């Protein structure tokens, strides 16, 4: 092929050089002929050997894991040879807690579930919240991804470990009042909040999986609910909420707390998932076959959850179990929940939340951040939450 | 400060009401929900107990006395697991009994609330 062709030319390489050969097997119409190509000179080994240090590794491996199909498999079996000498791979940064092949099966995967799915295309590009402190300064205002947020410092790492209130506080939901933090919104101003939410590109852990630039968070919550049986509007209700009460501050928390000696079961990310619950659950099903989930270690999976796709795909598949269970209850076994929410309607949680009362969104709002359908509810979460959702109705909200 | 006005109940049980708190009568003592509509409120409550707590259960020092108690740990939701201490400390031949209920994402809650309620509470 005249890509293989041109990687066979240029066969450490220069920064230029590797950036070169990236965008060439990324513009590649027959990306499954060039490997064969590759593959079959011998080139390809060379070609991963040649491609340091690991930010551009990365890339490369993504585009190619993402792009092959006929010969995915060769593709794997070269990188894994060329890392013969070289242990390290793409396992740093961000990434230290994948293994590189697994960084290779994750790309492929979920090239291939964001094409399935409906997701895989681009389309939106900003614009995020400059916002570091307060309510909405969490990676849903801001897409910084809780990953490349700096070390917290030792001593509050200390402190934290100790239970210190102050510390604690510094790092924890900053909201307590949740409507009067509503109240001094004005309905623009909650409008501005939903679409820097849903209309800035996914902050992904892979972006050279896609085809493309990474597509819009809306575009993702809309293929997660047409999966689902939900609608964009409830799952971006559910995260809004989340990310009015979070901060910079802890989602750095929410990550290093996830992935220090501690391996703390933070909820983390756009929809706060609980590491644990992520595992219990299986809720990357639908991103990632079996293999790689049998695969992952459970720091993997809390740095999966601060990927926004992955996150966007646990929380809805999270929200249908709830739902679910609900519809599975005996309301008269029920009856605190019945006084909060009279007209709720466990029966219509089995379908679509277009038919669902509202009472069934406030229900679901409590018995998503607390544990579902054990008749205690949280007094305030289900107001915020239902606010968040009459936000997406507002005609001037559209998903793809 | 941790708490207001002075509650006291026929059964002899008296305890201040933590500052931000909404307190109920119960059957043998007073339940407390902390106020407004919170995302995660605390949940307290204090009561006389005339039994014993159940054997062999963990011990602390409170005050110049003891308490034995438990906590127990559930899955809750995004605001962390559900976590609930049940204490008790001795009151003459009697006991005072506090259980307290949170969620944490940050592991198992101090607590400190609970524990001061029952260090503060006395039988009359
Ligand atoms: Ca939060
Ligand atoms: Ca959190
Ligand atoms: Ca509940």
């Amino acid at each position: 092929t005249a890509t293989s062709d041109l990687i066979e030319s240029l066969i450490q390489v220069t920064r230029q050089e590797a950036r070169r050969v990236i965008a060439a097997i990324r513009n590649d119409n027959v990306p499954d002929a060039t490997i064969a190509a590759l593959d079959k000179s011998g080139s390809l080994i060379k070609l991963f050997q040649r491609v340091g240090p690991p930010e551009l590794a990365r890339s490369l491996i993504a585009s190619i894991a993402g792009r092959t199909t006929m010969q995915r498999y060769q593709a794997r079996n070269a990188l894994i040879r060329s890392l013969i000498n070289n242990p390290l791979g793409t396992q740093t940064d961000n990434w230290i807690y994948f293994p590189t092949i697994t960084f290779f099966d994750i790309c492929a995967d979920l090239a291939d579930a964001a094409g399935r799915l409906g997701f895989a295309a681009a389309g939106a590009t900003g614009v995020a919240s400059q916002a570091i402190q307060g309510p909405f300064s969490g990676v849903g205002a801001t897409g910084v991804n809780p990953t490349d947020l700096p070390s917290i410092a030792f001593g509050d790492q200390l402190k934290l470990l100790n239970k210190d209130p102050a510390t604690v506080t510094k790092y924890s939901n900053p909201l307590g009042d949740l409507g009067a933090y509503l109240s001094q919104l004005s309905p623009q101003d909650k409008l501005n909040q939903a679409q820097t939410l849903v209309g800035q590109p996914i902050s992904t852990l892979f972006p050279d999986a896609y085809p493309g630039n990474p597509p819009s968070r809306a575009k993702v919550m809309s293929a997660a609910a047409r999966k689902y049986d939900l609608t964009p509007q409830l799952i971006g209700a559910i995260i809004l909420a989340e990310q009015r009460d979070q901060t910079r501050d802890e989602d750095a928390k929410d990550y290093q707390a996830a992935v220090s000696i501690k391996s703390a079961n933070t909820s983390i990310g756009l929809g706060q998932v609980v590491v644990s619950t992520a595992i219990k659950y299986e809720l990357f099903t639908d991103l990632l076959g079996q293999p790689v989930r049998r695969g992952l270690s459970r720091k993997a999976v809390a740095t999966l959850l601060a990927s926004d796709e992955f996150n966007i795909f646990a929380t809805a598949r999270y929200i249908r179990y709830v739902a679910n269970l609900a519809s599975q209850q005996d309301l008269r076994k029920l009856p605190k929940t019945r006084g909060a929410f009279p007209s709720i309607d466990l029966r219509a949680y089995a379908g679509n939340p277009r038919n669902w009362p509202r009472d069934n969104v406030r229900a679901l709002a409590s018995e998503y951040t607390s544990r579902p359908w054990d008749d205690n509810l949280s007094p305030g979460w289900p107001m915020f939450v239902d606010d968040a959702y009459a936000t997406f109705l507002d005609p001037g909200m559209r998903f793809p | 400060v941790d708490f207001d006005k002075t509650l006291t109940h026929p059964n002899g049980l008296v305890v201040e009401r933590p500052v931000g708190f909404d307190a109920r009568r119960s059957a043998e003592g007073f339940r407390f929900d902390e106020g407004g509509k919170l995302r995660n409120p605390r949940q307290l409550e204090v009561q006389r107990q005339d039994a014993p707590p159940p054997p062999d259960l963990a011990s602390r020092r409170l005050g110049d006395g003891e308490a034995r108690y438990k906590v127990e740990e559930d899955d809750g939701g995004s605001a962390g697991s559900e976590y609930r201490l049940w204490a008790a400390k001795p009151a003459g031949a009697r006991w005072i009994v506090v259980s307290a209920s949170e969620q944490s994402e940050d592991g198992e809650p101090t607590f400190a609330l609970a524990w001061a309620l029952l260090e503060r509470a006395r039988l009359q």
